[PDB]
RNA sequence: UGAAACCGUUAAGAGGUAAACGGGUGGGGUCCGCGCAGUCCGCCCGGAGGAUUCAACCCGGCGGCGGGUCCGGCCGUGCCGG
RNA sequence: ACGCGUCCCCCGCGAGCGCACGGGGUCGGCGGCGAUGUCGGCUACCCACCCGACCCGUCUUGAAACACGGACCAAGGAGUCUAACACGUGCGCGAGUCGGGGGCUACGAAAGCCGCCGUGGCGCAAUGAAGGUGAAGGCCGGCGCCGCCGGCCGAGGUGGGAUCCCGAGGCCUUCCAGUCCGCCGAGGGCGCACCACCGGCCCGUCUCGCCCGCCGCGCCGGGGAGGUGGAGCACGAGCGCACGU
RNA sequence: AGAGUGGCGCGGACGCUACGCCGCGACGAGUAGGAGGGCCGCUGCGGUGAGCCUUGAAGCCUAGGGCGCGGGCCCGGGUGGA
């Protein structure tokens, strides 16, 4: 399972990060960047993430399929949003709610996708 | 689950063919770190 | 490995686990078996009595190939065959039975421990102790002797 | 594959799974073949680490 | 000096034994001469059997 | 669904309420019961007294069934059956104390430590202060605090004793579940004396502190507590 | 030949079996007391008798 | 100051099992669980056994197994063994039982799954009975071991029958002065 | 590359109970804060504007799912035949 | 002590606002001083004063000692490998286990393989100086006693023993039956490990008594009752690898 | 907080490296000597860090600034030159 692998993982990966008492992880989609087992971003069989779109312009997100779990070029699936702050967020909390796809994710979601766009936009 | 799938054959140019192998056991004996 | 052990956890202290008053010195009770009627007596006679002596004959070119006697109890003496003399041997009507040679698996004496189970059985054996006759024959059968 | 990712390596674009071939790699003696070929499967990027 | 409990035991150490020490890091590429030798053998017997 | 439910969802909490407002009134009723009591039992030993004085007679008071012994000596060196009997009163520190029945293996056992300890026989004033201001229960292996009536009603409650006012009755009056409502308490915790000790090594009656003293030992209790 | 069969606990914990036999849960915390002397205090000597 | 000791109040049990393997810590995962959230014993039970140390935990053989099991009554009931399941050859006719072990050993699986009784593992008696009902709880003897035949009163005193540690034996090893009569003494 | 011991010279500091040390404060230096008019973050209301823009309806592509009763194919530490 | 419908000695869901000695603190309160001379900075450098403070290692009942080593600074400087043993702990396989010698075919002097390469080691059997011996029994029939004839069950008690199993009775929303699914339970059942006590079986030895078995009829072989010596039986836990003491 | 047969507005903080978090009590001298834990140091070998370095590595120096009870470690400046 996803149970079994994190017994194997949680303290080795070549994406672990320790020092100064404190621990990070630098995983594809994990979205927090903390060695976790809610938060993992390649383990499950369904997954979220919020990347920082292609050029400067707006958020990409991703879906993981539920079929294929062994196939990986295929395994991920993308769709960009490039409107108005409130609005944008309309998506991603119709994407996490209404599908049912993973609801513990809701809440790290929603402020990832809005400290992507707080850069992007001019400088103090 | 030893529930096993089945194992598609690429070419050497990359697009698969249409050959398949059933897996071999070893692939779902326990993983055992120590 | 050197790390693991008792001696890193002494980079520090002084008399190293052996003593302030009686140090480590090099050997206090004299080397070896020592004291075997003196000073270390209580110990070997507490826990080895009878070290110190004499007892029975002393036969001189010992040859042990001429001493050698394997041994095979009744319990478990079926242990010798397939599960193909057994089975078949059961269903029978007129009343065989197979024969079990013991000289084929290594093994010279047949001893008399447990059970049986109760079906005929010829029995080849170097050596029959009396309860390896009275077990075989009361249930049902012979016992064949070899050199 | 998950386990494998942890082991650093550049799979993100594998076409699949434990990955299998044809016989025909086999008897390449050539690197210019071999070479060509590893970007065919999508794994040169592991090379290239 | 036995503390407690515990089983007395002679060794035969109290000769210089350090000065005759034997060791088998030859052991590998001694096998492979043999094998060597070996398969000179037999390629000088041409169709006579090897196992002689 | 739930129309129904939520009305008998109305019903079981009227019922629970009900379940305080019956043991609410009988709080009250237990405590005015009480005062009858003391009272009572105050003036029949003025009763009786007098009306032996009338006919030239006398009148001896009740002796005790109660004391408080309070312990003054340390910790340090100490010999080997004291520190065995200072243990079995629960005295383990000083300036501690305890309720203590009285007969003739409690008094006994209070000759051989009668040079560690202070004892005497507590009043009214003397008992409640202690047991409103400083007690403690003893409930899961733990000293946790009396700020209720849920503690005392839940750990004894079979014994009858359920709110504040039945651990003054069974420990003033020594009843008939004393034993188990006195190893409830966690020993009492007093600071030392505000005024001060007289001498404390010796006893009473040559000076200092030490024995036993029938009447003055609601003079260290009050400067203790 | 495997120890456990299904390691997957995620799963075996909220399968029908297993959620129709254990009591249910204890979610409040009880933080500690602080003792108002009732001597001196009110309400909280109005609670006691 | 106050007199007490603080002499053995460090309790000396085992609160985890020492050993590494993932899928007994998987294991021992459920049963914290499942000790805390019932209101029965079993559990509790087993999982303090999920912890013991190789010798504290002995190999169970098939014709104990089988022979505490033809008692009088207890039938419609399985044999839990937080140890092993191993072969017996002095043992011929084999009933339909059910099991539950850790390792079950590869011929007592070519014995009782051929008499028509099913083998189970510590995950399915987490589903099948979650509490704890139709079982037997059966282990093997924690007094096989050599070992504990060097052990009890010093083999060199009155009225005591222990071996003790001789490079070997013969006709003359340890064979004189506290075994005989006639030399010195016997005891 | 160039450490300590030990010297020599500039600045400061101090100086009758050999010096040096621990607790606790005061004075003076050195630097350092980049200090010298003082914090952001939502929703709400009033008054001045920007940008072609929001709901809804049809047009393609993709996922999340069960169609409590659509059709096949593929597994099996599942069996019953030949 | 405060509606009413019936039982009596004795003459089961009303409506809202509000204040607080009530399960650990908050002002829906204020004021000065701010650019080349002032704000702050516990920490690290120099000075001053009050209280305290004898030099370290050390053997020793006792060290500031009129007990011994120490003028200062660098760089080196002391429980270690291998051969036995034993107890504990991890891991593989389990009446078994282990190829360690031998073989076959850059990293590799590694790594996969033999099975009719397990010879062999340790283990599954004790006990006697030896010749040697070598590990349950019951309960009904053919002739109140032997010597033999059939049929059935079987590794034997008592006492304490983690858990399971049977369930008298009950687990409320107007009442009167009726159930399925779960949980709570008076007392009463099979008794896993570990022990304490009682019986038995195999070797050695001691005292008493009568019959068996025979190609060789004995200075021949075998059975029976009660004491006693043991590192013994009595439904098995060992073997290879690694770590620590 | 049981289940039946009859009489306008699509919205609600944090969590759970389960080898983690959280929850309420009692205690805390130590020489010979035991034991645990060390995100305390020093040098080598397999893995890993799409680590870092002539736009300045190691070592040293430093009345510059920070970190932990502690062993020790992080950053400013100057040297130095792989």
């Amino acid at each position: 399972s996803a149970h079994l692998q994190w017994m194997v993982v949680r303290n080795c990966s070549s994406f672990l990060i320790k020092r100064n008492k404190q621990t990070y992880s630098t995983e594809p989609n994990n979205l927090k960047a903390r060695n976790s087992f809610r938060y993992n971003g390649l383990i499950h069989r369904k997954t979220v993430g919020v990347e920082p779109a292609a050029d400067g312009k707006g958020v990409v997100v991703v879906m993981k399929r539920r079929s294929g779990q062994r196939k990986p070029a295929t395994s991920y699936v993308r769709t960009t949003i490039n409107k108005n702050a409130r609005a944008t967020l309309s998506s991603i909390r119709h994407m996490i709610r209404k599908n049912k796809y993973h609801p513990d994710l809701r809440m790290a979601a929603i402020r990832r996708a809005s400290a992507i766009l707080r850069s992007q936009k001019p400088v103090m | 689950a030893c529930a096993r799938p089945l194992i598609s054959v690429y070419s050497e140019k990359g697009e698969s063919s249409g050959k398949n192998v059933t897996l071999p056991a070893v692939f779902k004996a326990p993983i055992r770190p120590d | 490995p050197s790390r693991l052990r008792k001696t890193r956890k002494l980079r520090g202290h002084v008399s190293h686990g052996h003593g302030r008053i009686g140090k480590h010195r090099k050997h206090p009770g004299g080397r070896g078996n020592a004291g075997g009627m003196h000073h270390h007596r209580i110990n070997f006679d507490k826990y080895h009595p009878g070290y110190f002596g004499k007892v029975g004959m002393r036969h001189y070119h010992l040859k042990r190939n001429q001493s050698f006697c394997p041994t095979v109890n009744l319990d478990k003496l079926w242990t010798l065959v397939s599960e193909q003399t057994r089975v078949n041997a059961a269903k029978n009507k007129t009343g065989a039975a197979p024969i079990i040679d013991v000289v084929r698996s290594g093994y010279y004496k047949v001893l008399g421990k447990g059970k049986l189970p109760k079906q005929p059985v010829i029995v080849k054996a170097k050596f029959f102790s009396r309860r390896a006759e009275e077990k075989i024959k009361g249930v049902g059968g012979a016992c064949v002797l070899v050199a | 594959p998950a386990l494998v990712m942890s082991k650093g390596h550049r799979i993100e674009e594998v076409p699949e799974l434990p990955l299998v071939v044809e016989d025909k790699v086999e008897g390449y003696k050539k690197t210019k073949e071999a070479v060509l070929l590893l970007k065919k499967l999508k794994a040169w990027n592991d090379i290239k680490k | 000096a036995p503390s407690r409990n515990g089983m007395i035991l002679k060794p035969h150490f109290h000769k210089d034994w350090q000065r005759r020490v034997a060791t088998w890091f030859n052991q590998p590429a001694r096998k492979i001469r043999r094998r060597k030798a070996r398969q000179a053998r037999a390629r000088r017997i041409a169709p006579r059997p090897a196992a002689g | 669904n739930f129309a129904e439910l939520k009305i008998k969802r109305l019903r079981k909490k009227f019922a629970q309420k009900m379940l305080r407002k019956a043991r609410r009134k009988l709080i009250y009723e237990k405590a005015k019961h009480y005062h009858k009591e003391y009272r009572q039992m105050y003036r029949t030993e003025i009763r009786m007294a007098r009306m032996a004085r009338k006919a030239g007679n006398f009148y001896v008071p009740a002796e005790p069934k109660l004391a408080f012994v309070i312990r003054i000596r340390g910790i340090n060196g100490v010999s080997p059956k004291v520190r065995k009997v200072l243990q079995l009163l629960r005295l383990r520190q000083i300036f501690n104390g305890t309720f203590v029945k009285l007969n003739k293996a409690s008094i006994n056992m209070l000759r051989i430590v009668e040079p560690y300890i202070a004892w005497g026989y507590p009043n009214l004033k003397s008992v409640n202060e202690l047991i409103y201001k400083r007690g403690y229960g003893k409930i899961n292996k733990k000293r946790i605090a009396l700020t209720d009536n849920t503690l005392i009603a839940r750990s004894l409650g079979k014994y009858n004793i359920i709110c504040m006012e039945d651990l003054i009755h069974e420990i003033y009056t020594v009843g008939k579940h004393f034993k188990e409502a006195n190893n409830f308490l966690w020993p009492f915790k007093l600071s030392s004396p505000r005024g001060g000790m007289k001498k404390k090594t010796t006893h009473f009656v040559e000076g200092g502190d030490a024995g036993n003293r029938e009447d003055q030992i609601n003079r260290l209790i009050r400067r203790m507590n | 030949m495997h120890k456990m069969l299904n390691t997957d606990l995620s799963r075996i914990l909220k399968s029908p079996e297993i959620q129709r036999a254990l009591r249910a849960p204890r979610k409040k915390i009880h933080r500690r007391v602080l003792k108002k002397n009732p001597l001196k205090n009110l309400r909280i000597m109005l609670k006691l008798n | 100051g106050v007199d007490i000791r603080h002499n053995k109040d460090r309790k000396v049990r085992r609160k985890e099992p020492k050993s590494q393997d993932i899928y007994l810590r998987l294991l021992v995962k459920l049963y914290r669980f499942l000790a805390r959230r019932t209101n029965s014993t079993f559990n509790q039970v087993v999982l303090k056994r999920l912890f013991m140390s190789r010798t504290n935990r002995p190999p169970l053989s098939l014709s104990r197994m089988i022979r505490k099991m033809k008692l009088p009554g207890r039938e419609n009931k399985t044999a839990v063994v937080v140890g092993t399941v191993t072969d017996d050859v002095r043992v011929q006719e084999v009933p339909k039982l059910k099991v539950c072990a850790l390792r079950v050993t590869s011929r007592a699986r070519s014995r009782i799954l051929k008499a028509g009784g099913k083998i189970l593992t510590f995950d399915q008696l987490a589903l099948d009975s979650p509490k704890g009902r139709g079982t037997v709880l059966l282990s093997g003897p924690r007094k096989g071991r050599e070992v504990y035949r060097h052990f009890g009163k010093a083999p060199g005193t009155p009225h005591s029958h222990t071996k003790p540690y001789v490079r070997s034996k013969g006709r003359k090893f340890e064979r004189a002065r506290g075994r005989r009569a006639s030399r010195g003494y016997k005891n």
